[PDB]
RNA sequence: GGGGCAGAAAAUUGGACGA
RNA sequence: CUUAAUGUCACGGUACCCAAUUUUCUGCCCC
């Protein structure tokens, strides 16, 4: 009786190079693959060999007729062989080295070639089978092979793998092999034929063929009767972008291009990509520029109409390959290739023993199968090699060196694109469990002769788990990572990489299938540890990048089932198992038999659970308030959807789990790795760790806390997400960042810079909300270091987001949830300079903004002050300050060009508003920054660290003496300056803040409390430098004469005169407005902060600039100090802070109360920021008017 | 030059620094792999332009970072495998398109050959013997000569006369090149002209060469493949180095670490396995009388005790435990008495598994009859059914009484002379002394095979003990602790006149490590690791073989009375290093006169039926307990012979 | 005298302690 | 053309581990 044999295979399964079995031993794969399934070279057909099949069938019987004592429908059975080789030999092809599982008794008759048993005669013992070649088809029983059912390529069956090993009391994976998972759903229906000539074990094979669940590493059912084109376009665009000396820019462009996939075809096909400045005639920097004269916003439109066929997908992902790859060719192709320690083990490796495995008679075995669902409350990496690497036959690539691939970290994606959760990942994570809340586990050992009898690898023997894609074949979204150099707290070299990980929220069906004795206890704790129940959060650490905070699937929807497997085997049979209907089980409330589990113990029931799963991992969720405009600067994403801002905040894409799909609303959040890498930094510093020499066999109290180069991280961080944005209404506010000239006075010639971060003030903070999680095995020490690094979270030293120099994300505060631990939740007048500068340059023409000079003379600290942890010689701290006007401020609000909604009146005029978030009226930290900036270079002579070279009304560049340049590089040295206030490559050590009014009168009353202004020009520096023969004029400042009156008198006689249209007219702040102020510093020498505290008030009669009309006598302010606190909270003495400041004009002697006029440019700087308020242009151009014109 | 030329210098002038001895083998791996680092990071510029002097620096960076990565025991490091599989792989690719001089090319060709040479004794599969000899050939033919400035040629020319060609006229360099060791001229003498005697010296001048040499020194493994070789081709050399490469392998294993220097050093059973082949043929051979064979049979002995367990013996401390409990996973970590000195009317016997030989060994001594005897066995059906009854043991606890049967059964099958008269006496004591299997066989419980064959400990008084030196040359109260529940096991055990020391009820760790040397009675329960975590179910967690180790200073010179379940059957199925790990092997190792552990799960009335047993503070107890009645009922001759004695008098 | 600037310079692969 | 039968636990193995999208900049100004 001829049998035809299907196959349906449900999940990705493995096949491998035919070989011999004279040839198997020759490749490591090949005897690895044995299990698998068989392909051959003719692109080439694909088959299962029938041996393979008969292993699974053989396992099939006697693992079913173990289940019923050995008894079927009657007839019995006896134990059979599987030994070999005890008269002569021809040893079987396969060694089995596995627990047989044998029988009680099993005592019928001795069967030979007359009666053969039933499981005897399915092995073929009695027949004319050999064990040679074959040479006729005359077996008992015939296994022939099994093929799918026009020459079909390879690459479009199998594409590759690599599946890994990851040990136990570290988090590195000491091996890995190769792997060439296949497709499941197209070329997934093999086809073969068996004969059967004893019709007495008929019933038998059937049985057989309806129980085995197990084929080549999947779930499988037996079933009875161009590029091309695209690559010369990108050269083309590539090859005109760099005609355009633009060509550093083409890798956003490829990033930009990838990330375009997320949105759909209307960001090309109705122009909605950004279009730049309303008003700028040039277009975005990189989407509205010309490639071969047509635009680029209808060139890609064009080149996508030259591609419908292909997809969206499937365009910008090439798109961006090709780019990347033209880019590399021409920057040569990074090419990655190890060592040692690439250890791909197979262990290839004669006992040939045999256990027989008796079960008690009676024992009470049923099959669990557990259905749920598997959400990802956090976003979840799954670790996939690169593209071109996993493509199945162009292997072996000895000594070769691969190539990168546009995407450092891929993310593992089905054919169709969709997310898919490997069996291997979750197979792994439940071991980790398993091991975690047994305690006693084997590290798992290769080719191992005899099967480890230990806890975990018991339970994993009976344990069938099924691959699960989600029903979300859409884009993942890119998640880009850096590394900071502790030395200078700035970008390590060579060191951006990008993260693909999918949205959080989506849901992925779990199943798993235990086939035991008794549900065990571990396990049942390993399921209520991954339940989400109203308290317990889910805890299943599921995938790659635990330690960022990537990975942790909240299961839910768990159902619990099982059938009764001695009496209730043949509704299994029937049934498959379900094996591939998973998604049935979960709407059903069913089959026959399948009764579901009434005896699940609770989360408060298992002992194993409290005693080692509960502890595992020790949530401490904590809000983070900051009371200044957050920012994370996503700039790929910025180069897409309206606004043209060029550093937009990073918003979270969170899918809506059961619900209509994704979230059109974005979530603001910071990055779990900024997370992890600000506690580590805070460790670090406190520690004296950071900035070691090397790490080799290190175990500081950073490499255990949180990991190392080998050692996983005891401590997993995540998102710190925002829930402060439904009271907000302004939550994105727009401020606009200009580098003001030295020499100028203005804008240089590029340096126009909008950010776009969110809202946040000191009457309505954003509130951050962000957990960690501890590992069990931390003792007092590590403790306390991890809750005083958050209490310096907490106390404002480390801002967090980007800017933070400016203000930008400055913490007020932490608020510890009540959830947390108890040992962690216990555990957790002003100084006025009495110097006076005369200034009596005329206490009794004019000058517009005199000039400074300084000298070319520079002193460059080569010895850095590292941003390793503190010196203890160094004072850290916190100064705060008292900010009074004693001319009007003006501090436009370019969020609202139409804030004063003037332009009913007469439209196209700029009408601003003063600076505010959320209503507060407040100072940018920008304005005081390179106010005091500009103040301390001056006084420090530091140098011109934005000059607008590049000019002529030749030599443009060699105006200037080429001894103060802006500084290179740390090898030439770093000015005083440049020290304190950073640099590129080395991020400053003092850091502004955000100031806040709560005082003095309101506003300026003179279109209502707005006062019109005069127009101003741009700055012209061939006034300043007339002729050639002039070297150079040095620093311009201005003066602070009140000539605010006269606009204030004429403001009609100005408004409607001249510039109908160019004028602006924004509000402005009144005389003698308090505004308070801190300006933070850490790791700071006595005289530097000396230094500091003189730029800041350098006494009475001295006073600053901020805002607009500074030629006009706009925005002069006055700072005094409160509280200069210390940390080694410390407040220093009042003694107009002795050997702080006196230390300072010692150091800068060389370049009682001191005297500051006696150095000469000091003095011009005083004499420049004098203040004679506290008590009592076209004919000088000429050349016979005045030819030397002096500061 | 170039950047190549620079670059390639610099990675020479490395690569020199390490190969020295002077350069200390702390800082000569990271030497090697900054060379390395500066070859790589040179090759991936250029994958094809590259020179063919910067593809043999490559190989040859790979060879000595190759030789500077040793074996770890029984499987030989990866990192080695793929330096060696690199190195070739580079000078393949620098031979196939070699564009030098002649120097050039000898270069070439000598870096290739020692590194199938090396290749060839790890994995021999891959780059077989006539493919390695065609080399060798094609090497030697090219100017691979020179053995006074090139030590690679002589490995070369050994490797030759291993192959089998002649070299007479090289010998001449050979052996008065300065660079050559002794082994080197061993081989030369044997292979060259084949010769015994120069040989002979040459060869003891090695064995005494060995004495210093660490067990991480590959002239350990040189020696013994060169035994081999002499094995293979019937020689009358290999006996005395045989029997000289034991002693100064027991002269060096007794300096080394037991933290980081021995587990993955001492990879020599087949050196201790050899030597006893060596001392039991040379006791073989016919006598005039006995008394020099009667007195190698007693160096066979010595055989099998010295390799059994060193790293027990050796056992702040915590810290170093707990980096050899890490050591055990194959992780990372950052006198003795006289074998003639025997109480009389105790017969001891040795064991020792051959895996060379696949017999087994057995050597007795009768004090009163001073005489010692070996015999020989087969240890295959053995294992087959140990790991059968240790599978369906732990899956099923008391269902393997069958198999308890089965396996108790065999024993004596494959193993009569424990029931020969000549061999082992009736009446007098017998302690065994097992080694990497026979530990966990339980041997007093071995069944003679007869029509209906009694038991051992029927007819003799069992001991255990792991090794020797284990046994070596009071207050009189009396201690109990008890943590189980107040529900079964108090009879009045609990309450009759006891002590006041330290007896107690729902006992805790710390009361464990105050006592006041006691024959402490413990009743706890036990679990047993897979490691040596074996752990003791007292309150406040438990104690554990770790902390028996670490804390439990009191107990030296007790008689241990421990009852837990699953106690001297702790240490699993397979074995790795022939050291027993039990708790009750702990006990004993603090200093513990002896203790009746339970192999495997006991129950509570046994245990109390072993403490109600007062009348002398066993073997008598099980015979009384019914443990004669295997084929009567398995399930009482299960929970009988779980307690078994570990001790010496 | 009927405004300019709207960014720029980078970093976008470095790895991965067994005696 | 597959396979070889009195022995295939490869569901026998988490692409795992490490590194803060950041450092620097006054929406500002005259021939
Ligand atoms: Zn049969
Ligand atoms: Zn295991
Ligand atoms: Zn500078």
């Amino acid at each position: 009786m001829n049998i035809t044999v299907e196959l349906t295979f449900f999940e990705p399964y493995r096949l491998v190079e035919w070989f011999d079995w004279d040839a198997r031993k020759k490749s490591h794969s090949a005897m690895r693959g044995q299990a698998f399934a068989q392909w051959t070279w003719k692109a080439g057909k694909s088959f299962i060999t029938g041996t393979l099949v008969r292993s699974a069938v053989i396992k099939a019987v006697e693992e079913l007729l173990s289940l019923n004592n050995g008894k079927w429908e009657g007839v019995p059975c006896c134990n059979g062989s599987f030994q070999t080789d005890e008269s002569k030999g021809k040893k079987p092809s396969f060694l089995r080295k596995r627990h047989t599982l044998q029988w009680q008794a099993n005592n019928k008759n001795i069967c030979d070639k007359e009666e053969a048993c039933p499981f005897c005669i399915l092995l073929g013992r009695f027949d004319n089978a050999g064990k040679v070649h074959e040479r006729n088809k005359d077996y008992d029983i015939h296994f022939s092979n099994f093929d799918l059912d026009n020459d079909l390529r390879l690459v479009d069956i199998a594409s590759g793998r690599i599946l890994n090993r990851v040990d136990f009391d570290t988090g590195k994976a000491k091996d890995y092999f190769r792997t060439w998972e296949a497709d499941y759903e197209t070329y997934g229906t093999y086809t073969g034929r068996i004969t059967l000539r004893n019709e007495h074990a008929k019933k038998l094979l059937l049985a057989s063929l309806g129980f085995v669940d197990k084929l080549c590493g999947a779930l499988c059912r037996i079933e009875v009767i161009h590029n091309d084109e695209l690559r010369k376009q990108a050269e083309v665009i590539v090859e005109a972008f760099k005609q355009n000396d633009k060509l550093e820019k083409i890798r956003i462009l490829a990033d930009a291009i990838r990330t375009l996939r997320l949105h759909g075809e209307g960001v090309i096909e109705k122009d909605e990509l950004p279009d730049g400045k309303e008003e700028r005639d040039k277009g975005h920097h990189l989407w509205d520029i010309k490639v071969q004269g047509t635009a680029l916003r209808t060139k890609l439109k064009e080149l996508w109409q030259s591609n419908k066929d292909i997809g969206w997908r499937k365009f910008t992902e090439m798109l961006g390959s090709n780019l990347y790859l033209i880019y590399k060719k021409e920057t040569g192709v990074s090419t990655r290739f190890r060592i040692l320690g690439d250890t791909e083990y197979y262990s290839k490796a004669g006992s040939d023993l045999f256990i027989p495995v008796t079960p008690p008679e009676g024992i009470e075995t049923k099959e669990w199968i557990i259905v749920g669902r598997l959400k990802a409350a956090t976003p979840f990496y799954f670790g996939v090699q690169q593209p071109s690497d996993s493509i199945p036959g162009k292997e072996k690539k000895e000594d070769s060196l691969v190539i990168n691939e546009h995407a450092s970290f891929n993310i593992l994606l089905d054919k169709e694109n969709r997310y898919r959760i490997p069996r291997s990942a979750l197979r792994g994570a439940l071991r980790r469990d398993l091991r975690t809340a047994f305690g006693s586990g084997c590290n798992v050992s290769l080719g191992g002769q005899i099967l480890c009898n230990c806890k975990v690898c018991i339970e994993m023997r009976r344990i069938t788990l099924k691959d699960s894609v989600s029903d979300f074949s859409e884009p993942p979204e890119i998640r880009y990572r850096i590394a900071k150099n502790p030395g200078t707290a700035t970008v390590e070299d060579g060191s951006l990489f990008d993260i693909e990980v999918g949205p959080e929220g989506l849901t992925f069906p779990f199943v798993l299938r235990y086939r035991g004795h008794k549900f065990p206890e571990q396990l049942s704790s390993v399921i209520r540890y991954w339940e989400e129940n109203d308290g317990k959060n889910g805890m299943a650490w599921l995938g790659g990048l635990d330690s960022t905070g990537k990975g942790r699937f909240a299961l839910k929807d768990i159902k619990i089932f099982e059938w009764d497997l001695n009496q209730k085997i043949n509704e299994y049979i029937k049934e498959r198992g379900m094996r591939g209907k998973e998604k049935e089980l979960l709407e059903m409330g069913l089959p026959d038999g399948l009764i579901p589990y009434k005896f699940f113990e609770e989360r408060e029931c298992l002992f194993p659970y409290k005693e080692n799963l509960k502890p595992q991992w020790s949530e401490v969720q904590y809000t983070i308030e900051v009371g200044s405009p957050l920012l994370t600067a996503d700039t790929i994403s910025a180069l897409t959807e309206p606004g043209n801002r060029a550093a937009i905040a990073y918003k979270k894409r969170v899918y809506n789990d059961g619900n209509n799909a994704i979230e059109p609303e974005p979530r603001f959040a910071v990055k779990s790795e900024t997370h992890r890498g600000i506690f580590r930094t805070a460790v670090g510093r406190r520690t004296g760790d950071l900035g070691k020499e090397d790490h080799e066999d290190c175990t500081c109290d950073m490499c255990i806390i949180f990991g190392n180069e080998h050692e996983s991280s005891k401590i997993r961080f995540e998102d710190l997400e925002l829930i402060n944005g439904n009271e907000f209404e302004k939550l994105e506010k727009h401020i606009d960042h200009v580098a003001i000239d030295r020499f100028t006075g203005g804008a240089l010639d590029k340096a126009k810079f909008d950010t776009y971060p969110l809202a946040g003030s000191p009457k309505k903070p954003l509130k951050l909300k962000g957990r960690f999680w501890i590992k069990k095995g931390f003792s007092g020490d590590h403790k306390l270091l991890i809750t005083t690094a958050l209490s310096d979270i907490r106390d404002g030293l480390y801002p967090l987001g980007s800017k933070g120099g400016v203000g930008y994300g400055w913490v007020a505060g932490i608020s510890i949830d009540d959830n947390v631990p108890d040992d962690f939740k216990e555990m957790i007048g002003p100084i006025n300079n009495d110097y006076v500068h005369p200034g009596h340059q005329s206490p009794k023409i004019y000058y517009p903004h005199y000039f400074l000079d300084s000298g070319s003379k520079v002193y460059r600290e080569k010895d850095i002050i590292t941003h390793e942890e503190f010196t203890e010689e160094l004072l850290s701290g916190k100064i705060n300050c008292k900010l009074e006007t004693l001319t009007p401020l003006i501090i436009p609000d370019t969020s609202d060009e139409n804030g004063l909604k003037l332009q009913g009146n007469k439209p196209g005029h700029k009408n601003y508003k003063f600076f505010n978030i959320n209503g507060e009226l407040m100072i940018p930290g920008s304005e005081l920054r390179g106010m005091l900036r500009t103040h301390f270079e001056a006084l420090t002579k530091s140098c011109f660290a934005i000059f607008g070279e590049d000019s002529t009304l030749k030599t443009l560049g060699g105006k200037l003496d080429k001894a103060l340049h802006p500084c290179t590089g740390l090898s030439d040295g770093l000015c005083p300056g440049c020290h304190l206030f950073g640099t590129t490559d080395y991020k400053g050590r003092v850091k502004f803040g955000f100031a806040k009014y709560e005082n003095g009168p309101e506003w300026l009353i003179t279109p209502e409390r707005s006062l019109t202004l005069g127009v101003l020009e741009s700055p012209r520096p061939a006034f300043s430098i007339p002729d050639d023969e002039s070297e150079i004029p040095g620093r311009k400042f201005y003066l602070h004469h009140n000539g605010w009156r006269i606009i204030r008198q004429k403001q009609l006689e100005i408004r409607e005169t001249v510039q109908p249209e160019r004028n602006v007219t924004t509000e402005v702040m009144d005389k003698g407005n308090v505004f308070s102020f801190d300006v933070r510093f850490e790791n700071l020498r006595e005289w530097e902060l000396g230094l500091l505290l003189q730029s800041l008030d350098p006494g009475k009669n001295i006073a600053h600039k901020l805002g607009k009309g500074k030629p006009y006598g706009f925005g002069s302010v006055k700072i005094k100090i409160d509280s200069l606190h210390t940390f080694k909270i410390k407040r220093v003495p009042q003694s107009d802070i002795r050997e702080y400041i006196n230390k300072g004009y010692q150091k800068l002697i060389e370049w009682v109360l001191p005297q500051w006029h006696v150095i000469p440019h000091i003095d011009k700087l005083y004499k420049l920021l004098w203040v004679p308020f506290l008590n009592d242009y076209k004919k000088l151009g000429d050349k016979d008017n005045l030819p030397y014109k002096t500061r | 030059p170039t950047r190549e030329d620079i670059d390639r210098k610099e990675a020479e002038r490395l690569l020199d620094e390490a190969f020295n001895p002077r350069t200390k083998p702390v800082d000569r791996k990271k030497i090697i792999n900054s060379a390395l680092k500066i070859l790589i990071g040179l090759y991936k510029e250029k994958k094809d332009d590259l020179t063919s002097a910067s593809f043999i620096s490559i190989a040859r960076a790979y060879y000595l970072v190759s030789i500077t990565i040793l074996p770890k025991g029984t499987t030989i490091p990866e990192k080695k495998k793929e330096a060696l599989r690199k190195g070739i792989e580079f000078i393949d690719r620098a031979i196939n398109k070699f564009n030098g001089s002649i120097l050039d090319s000898q270069r070439a060709f000598r870096i290739k050959s020692v590194l199938s040479i090396e290749f060839n004794r790890i994995d021999r599969e891959k780059c077989d013997n006539i493919k390695l000899k065609n080399l060798l050939n094609e090497a030697v033919d090219k100017g691979c000569t020179d053995f006074d400035t090139y030590e690679w040629d002589i490995q070369i020319a050994i490797r030759l006369c291993e192959l089998g060609v002649d070299m007479e006229g090289h010998f001449d360099n050979l052996i008065k090149s300065n660079k050559a060791n002794d082994l080197q001229k061993a081989k030369a003498y044997y292979f060259i002209k084949k010769d015994d005697h120069k040989a002979k010296e040459h060869m003891d001048k090695c064995t005494a060469s060995l004495k210093y040499t660490p067990c991480s020194h590959r002239l350990w493994d040189e020696t013994v493949g060169f035994i081999e070789r002499l094995k293979g081709d019937s020689s009358t050399l290999w006996r005395d180095f045989a029997i000289k490469t034991y002693r100064s392998c027991r002269v060096q294993e007794k300096e080394t670490g037991t933290l980081r220097l021995r587990w993955y050093w001492s990879r020599h059973r087949v050196l201790y396995d050899m030597a006893f082949l060596a001392v039991k043929e040379q006791a073989d051979d016919e006598e005039p009388d006995v008394n020099v064979k009667q007195a190698k049979i007693k160096k066979l002995a010595e055989i099998s005790d010295s390799l059994k367990s060193r790293f027990s013996l050796r056992l702040e401390f915590k810290k170093f435990l707990d980096k050899c409990v890490t050591a055990y996973q194959d992780g990372y970590v950052i006198k003795l008495l006289e074998l003639t000195q025997v109480p009389e009317g105790w017969v001891v016997v040795h064991f020792y598994l051959n895996k060379l030989e696949g017999m087994g060994n057995a050597i007795v001594f009768d004090k009163c009859a001073n005489s010692w005897q070996y015999k020989e066995f087969q240890y295959k059906e053995l294992f087959e059914v140990f790991l059968t009854w240790q599978a369906n043991y732990n899956l099923y606890k008391e269902n393997a009484a069958e198999h308890l049967v089965t396996l108790c059964k065999k024993i004596g099958e494959t193993m009569p002379f424990l029931f020969c008269d000549n061999f082992i006496p009736n009446g007098k004591d017998v302690l065994f002394v097992p080694h990497d299997f026979l530990h966990r066989l339980p041997l007093h419980g071995s069944i003679e095979n007869k029509t209906n064959g009694k038991l051992f400990l029927e007819n003799h008084s069992c001991c255990y003990l792991p090794a020797w030196s284990f046994a070596s040359e009071t207050s009189d109260e009396y201690v109990l602790l008890k943590n189980f529940d107040q529900g079964h096991f108090e009879t009045l055990q609990n309450n009759q006149i006891w002590g006041t020391q330290s007896v107690k009820d729902g006992a805790s760790s710390d009361d464990l490590e105050n006592i006041r040397n006691n024959p402490r009675l413990l009743t706890i329960l036990c679990h047993g690791e897979a490691p040596f975590r074996s752990m003791l179910k007292l309150a406040n967690g438990g104690i554990t073989y770790l902390e028996i180790l670490n804390s439990v200073k009191g107990l030296k010179g007790s008689q241990v009375i421990l009852g837990a379940c699953e106690t001297d059957l702790v240490p699993p199925l397979s074995d790795v290093m022939d050291e027993h790990y039990s708790v009750a092997t702990a006990l004993l190792l603090i200093g513990a006169a002896g203790v009746v552990g339970t192999m495997w799960k006991v129950r509570s009335n046994k245990t109390k039926s072993l403490i109600e047993w007062k009348l002398e503070n066993l073997n008598e107890w099980q015979k009384e307990t019914g443990g004669a009645a295997y084929k009567d009922h398995p399930p009482t001759f299960y929970r009988s012979i779980a307690f078994r004695s570990i001790g010496f008098p």
